[PDB]
């Protein structure tokens, strides 16, 4: 039984790792796309490419063989998975923003010169921060299943839950609302093919992120795991195969380079 | 085309000196820069090569630590900063110029030089002779050596003859080994085998007279020959 | 017009009168400059690769 | 008028029954005792970039090693197409051009457009870097091409219906082509440097004599207008490109057709054409973004040369016959042996 | 590596003029650039005054952009040969006149339509929106007093008034448009007193950038 399991399992991992390292080869192979919208795409893909190379191997035997692992492979893993998927919601939120500076004042977005070190300095930001919001209160952990110890008390999983989940949520939803405004003052038809597609990328990200925060934090309040905890653990990680097929597959320099290969 | 020269005269023991070069009437930006020198009464001997957008610098095996070069493009002026200085250091310096791609000429301009007085796998090129006496009306043949081949893979072959006569500072006659100056007479020409090389002149004038050198390029340092003699 | 209908008319007059022969004879000139120098293009007749300049 | 008409028709029936008087026999006929060349494959050995509009013309130069290209970013570059390095980087006044040329003893290139002027630029100075020596201003619409005959001799062709031929070191022109109606489209010199051929939009070539200017011989056949135009190897034949999607090669003595080059899958114009020193092939570009190589003297076979994203704009091949170059609308140029 | 010093030298000075080509090719691509075009005593003298042999090529700036505007009249040749060329280019500004709705050269304005409609639906500017200058209203309102517009419209049924007669000839130049879909087209009344055309011009532009941005990103 755990044979089928195991192979739709690294299945799903080798989707992923394919999945992003072909936006690693276009960003490489071709020299035209040294846009700010291409280095926060690529900053995505390295993010999200290393989540089905690791977590999911290491933990694929951690709970269908066998638990000769230890703290000194425990906490490594924990603090990997953590960070990877913490950065991979702030590139979502920093795409977003440029990409509301892009029509709300077009002007002055044309004829700005920056092209290499404040960009990597702000992608060194997104790393800094993902890792900051994690690492201090993870490693601190003293009564620590393979799992955080600061699940003993549910209120640092509310205060981490809200300043992880609550925000982004926020800031995308308020921005894209703003790109319809600016837009709409076959003219329908346009305008709902905007609502149509802003509501499908707001969606997509808050139905993915939401149910496993929420869960936890209810959980943990009084009954200090069904299935239903799974299928949400699972959840959290499917939105790693989405992201490639939503952000880099709709912009079209991308496909062109695509194209050329 | 005008390269003029500061910065000389008479230093004590120890000390340092800084030696000035002014360019006028060219595209400045465009071409690597070189110092050389020359002994009161001995040959010439390659300083220090910096090159186009101050990217590479090359020093002298004797030098290393005591000598600076560098360059400024928006006022065209070429600096030589040197420090603790010693009797050997006795001798005049010309700044001369090159250009590098595809066809081009380089060490076609030289400068007019200035006094300074204070109070190995590297390849031999030899001088064979030292002074040769000759009449107007003949013709005469020089001959150098190497200790290396010369020619490379690209066909290339990088021996260079200059001139000098007296009183003056020299100007090219022939470079990569058989190709001609610009501005020279068509009665010059050189030619030569791996490690051995002859130039030749036909009809010789007045003020053909002065001593003749040949260098190598193939790789750093720049080795000089003896220098010979002809009058 | 009538200077522009002269201009025609002379130009063709003079066109007219041009030596003309066998275009066979042409058709024989082709085939032997076509033949006697195929043995030196490159294009047709691969040149060793260690003596090409292009690898 | 009527009289005048009459007679230049009569003089044109003339013409044409010279010319069908002496049609004996046909290449078709009598090419059949050759063997075919086989498949031709060829592969890009060297690729060239640094450009970033489209590309509209390039020209080798005659050591085989040194070549110049321009594009409509204001720019004119020379290429070291060995180690594909950059020479010489120019910068231009007007950047909507369409032609350039280099000059046989290595020491000039020359440029122009939609302006009106032809440009010509010194390469060797003393002081290192490259600038105009001459500007040649006189017609009235476009230019289209410009070749030249030595370091004091170029041949212009315009939009006006004319060419001229001027002469560098006074500025002023020398001797006046007139006689086409539609635009003048391309120009090609002659081996022994005596005359030379145009091509029209009005469907027409003419030759012409560089030192007394009179058109000796006319030729028609094309169904639309003519876009590019070379000499024979030996010098004794030329073939044209339109833009019915048909080539067609023609020989000087015989004053009419020889034969043609068109295939059933191909729909689309002709932009530029070439031949090779033994004449045995020739390379024409497309809009179908790839050249063809066709066989000359049987016109059933070809070759193809892919590669390109855009519409192969222009092509060339070397003195010494050892390589070939084509530059498209998406800024590289590529190198094939 | 297996070359000498000079091809050392060579190889760098190649990487100088690389860095420099692409420092121009960023500059060279932050201006908006804009084609004119109208016809024969079409008042486009007033267009180019007003706004700040062979092709003419203009330079200003407004609000910091830096536009280029090129006027192409003086060629005397075929189209074909020669309009591929302005491809990529960002908009077209289109002249004609009011005043001029029943002269003879058959009609001023019918063949004005006509050239319209050539360039509204060409296949090398299927993406590029168009501007549209009304010129001399004036005379026009002075002219229509005296004669009727069915002398050119026999079919328009409507007043003898001004902004009747404007409305209907804007509608018949707004018809021709077979890319509704695509590309837009703007319209004004050229005025002749201050600088409202270059804000007009302004904001049109600033639309077409918007809208090409919100294309780019396959939203
Ligand atoms: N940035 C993260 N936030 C989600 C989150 C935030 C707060 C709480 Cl209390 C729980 C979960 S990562 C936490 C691990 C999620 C994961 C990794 N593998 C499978 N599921």
């Amino acid at each position: 039984t755990r044979v089928t399991l195991a192979f739709f399992m690294s299945l799903v991992a080798f989707a992923i790792m394919l999945g992003n390292a072909l936006v690693i080869l276009a960003f490489v192979v071709d020299k035209n796309l040294r846009h700010r919208s291409s280095y926060f795409f690529l900053n995505l893909a390295i993010s999200d490419f290393f989540v089905g190379v690791i977590s999911i191997p290491l933990y694929i035997p951690h709970t269908l063989f066998e638990w000769d692992f230890g703290k000194e492979i425990c906490v490594f893993w924990l603090t990997t998975d953590y960070l990877l998927c913490t950065a991979s919601v702030y590139n979502i939120v920093l795409i977003s923003y440029d990409r509301y500076l892009s029509v709300s004042n077009a002007v002055s977005y044309r004829t700005q010169h920056t092209g290499v070190l404040k960009i990597v300095t702000l992608m060194v930001a997104v790393w800094v921060l993902a890792f900051l919001v994690n690492g201090p209160m993870i490693l601190v952990s003293e009564s620590w299943e393979c799992e955080p110890g600061f699940f003993s008390e549910w209120y640092i999983l509310a205060i981490t839950s809200f300043l992880e989940f609550v925000i982004p949520v926020i800031l995308v939803a308020y921005f894209n609302m703003n790109i319809y405004w600016s837009l709409w003052k076959v003219e329908l038809l346009r305008a709902r093919r905007l609502a149509k597609s802003l509501a499908i990328l707001l969606g997509v990200f808050a139905v993915c992120w939401a149910p496993y925060s929420l869960f936890t934090i209810v959980l943990s309040f009084y009954s200090s795991k069904s299935v239903w905890y799974r299928i949400a653990f699972w959840l959290q990680w499917f939105n790693s195969f989405v992201n490639p097929l939503l952000y880099p597959l709709c912009h079209k320099r991308f496909q062109k380079a695509f194209l050329k290969i | 085309v005008q390269l003029v020269e500061s910065g000389g005269g008479l230093v004590q023991p120890g000390g340092s000196r800084k030696l000035s070069c002014s360019a006028s009437g060219f595209a400045f930006s465009s071409f690597g820069m070189h110092w050389v020198r020359q002994a009161p009464e001995k040959g010439l001997e390659w300083v220090a090569y910096i090159s186009s957008g101050s990217g590479t610098i090359y020093y002298a095996d004797t030098v290393k630590g005591r000598f600076t070069i560098s360059r400024d493009d928006p006022k065209n002026t070429l600096f030589l900063q040197m420090t603790s200085l010693r009797s050997e250091d006795t001798a005049m310096y010309y700044c001369v110029r090159s250009i590098y791609y595809y066809g081009s000429s380089p060490f076609d301009f030289w400068g007019q030089g200035t006094t300074l007085t204070v109070s190995s796998a590297d390849i031999v090129m030899t001088q064979a002779t030292s002074s040769v006496p000759v009449t107007p009306g003949e013709s005469v043949s020089i001959s150098c050596r190497s200790s290396k081949s010369l020619l490379h893979s690209n066909g290339n072959t990088y021996l260079y003859w200059f001139l000098q006569r007296p009183g003056q500072s020299p100007q090219l006659l022939i470079y990569r080994m058989s190709n001609l100056a610009s501005g020279v007479p068509d009665r010059f020409s050189g030619s030569g085998s791996g490690t051995a090389f002859t130039l030749t002149i036909s009809r010789l004038e007045a003020e053909d007279v002065g001593v003749y050198y040949c260098m190598q390029h193939l790789e750093y340092p720049l080795t000089f020959g003896a220098g010979t003699k002809l009058e | 017009s009538i200077a522009q209908a002269r201009k025609l008319v002379e130009q063709l007059k003079m066109e007219a009168n041009i030596d003309r022969i066998k275009v066979s004879k042409a058709a024989a000139d082709l085939m032997a400059y076509c033949e006697a120098h195929a043995k030196e293009d490159p294009l047709l007749t691969p040149v060793p690769a260690s003596e090409n300049p292009f690898r | 008028l009527d009289q005048l008409r009459q007679e230049a028709e009569q003089l044109k029936n003339q013409i044409r029954d010279a010319r069908k008087a002496c049609a004996d026999a046909t290449l078709s006929q009598i090419t059949n005792n050759i063997d075919p060349v086989g498949r031709i494959q060829m592969r890009t050995r060297r690729t060239l970039r640094g450009h970033l509009a489209k590309i509209y013309a390039m020209h080798w130069g005659t050591d085989s090693r040194l070549l110049v290209s321009a594009s409509q970013d204001g720019k004119l570059i020379i290429w070291d197409s060995y180690t594909t390095n950059k020479v010489h980087a120019i910068p231009l006044r007007s950047s909507w051009v369409m032609t350039c040329a280099y000059a046989p003893s290595g020491n000039y290139v020359a440029c122009g457009g939609l302006d009106n002027i032809c440009s010509i630029y010194n390469l060797k100075t003393r002081e290192g870097n490259v600038r105009v020596s001459r500007e040649l201003a006189g017609h009235t619409g476009y230019l289209s091409c410009c070749r030249f005959l030595d370091d004091n001799q170029i041949v212009t062709s315009s939009g006006d219906t004319t060419c001229a031929l001027w002469d560098i070191e006074t500025g002023q022109q020398t001797t006046t082509f007139t006689g086409h109606t539609g635009d003048v489209m391309s120009l090609s010199l002659a081996p022994d440097t005596r005359l030379f051929v145009s091509g029209a939009c009005d469907a027409s070539a003419k030759l012409w004599d560089v030192r007394e200017g009179m058109c000796r011989q006319t030729f028609t056949g094309h169904e639309s207008d003519i876009n590019a135009i070379c000499f024979f190897p030996n010098g004794n034949a030329f073939a044209t490109g339109s833009d019915d999607a048909t080539c067609r090669l023609f020989d000087l003595r015989a004053d009419q057709e020889l034969m043609t080059y068109s295939h059933d899958n191909i729909i689309c114009g002709i932009t530029s054409v070439s031949f090779s020193k033994s004449g045995r092939l020739l390379l024409a570009g497309y809009d179908d973004f790839n050249c063809n190589v066709w066989d000359a003297l049987k016109a059933d076979r070809a070759g193809v040369l892919a590669g390109h994203d855009n519409r192969v704009s222009c092509l060339g091949v070397t003195d010494d016959g050892m390589a070939v170059a084509t530059g498209s609308w998406d800024s590289f140029l590529k190198i094939w042996n | 590596c297996t070359l000498s010093a000079e091809d050392k030298a060579a190889v760098e000075r190649s990487k100088m003029i690389d860095r420099n080509l692409r420092e121009d090719g960023e500059k060279a691509a932050r201006e908006v650039k804009l084609l004119l075009l109208g016809a024969g005593e079409s008042g486009k003298s007033t267009i180019v005054k007003q706004m700040k042999t062979g092709i003419v090529e203009t330079h200003f700036t407004f609000k910091d952009l830096h536009f280029k505007m090129f006027d192409v009249g003086a060629q005397r040749s075929e189209r074909k040969k020669w309009i591929h060329c302005f491809e990529g280019v960002t908009a077209i500004i289109f002249c004609v006149a009011l005043s001029d709705y029943d002269l003879v050269l058959m009609n001023r304005m019918h063949e004005s339509m006509k050239l319209f409609d050539s360039i509204c639906n060409n296949k090398w500017f299927t993406d590029t929106s168009i501007i549209l200058f009304l010129n001399k209203k004036d005379l026009f309102e002075e002219k229509i007093k005296k004669s009727p517009l069915t002398i050119c419209y026999p079919e328009y049924a409507g007043s003898n008034t001004y902004e009747e007669a404007a409305a209907y000839i804007q509608c018949q130049f707004e018809d021709l448009n077979k890319r509704k879909d695509t590309k837009e087209i703007y319209t004004h009344f050229t005025c002749s007193t201050d600088t409202k055309n270059v804000q007009f011009v302004f904001d049109a532009v600033t639309d077409v950038i918007i809208k090409n941005n919100l294309k780019d990103c396959g939203l």
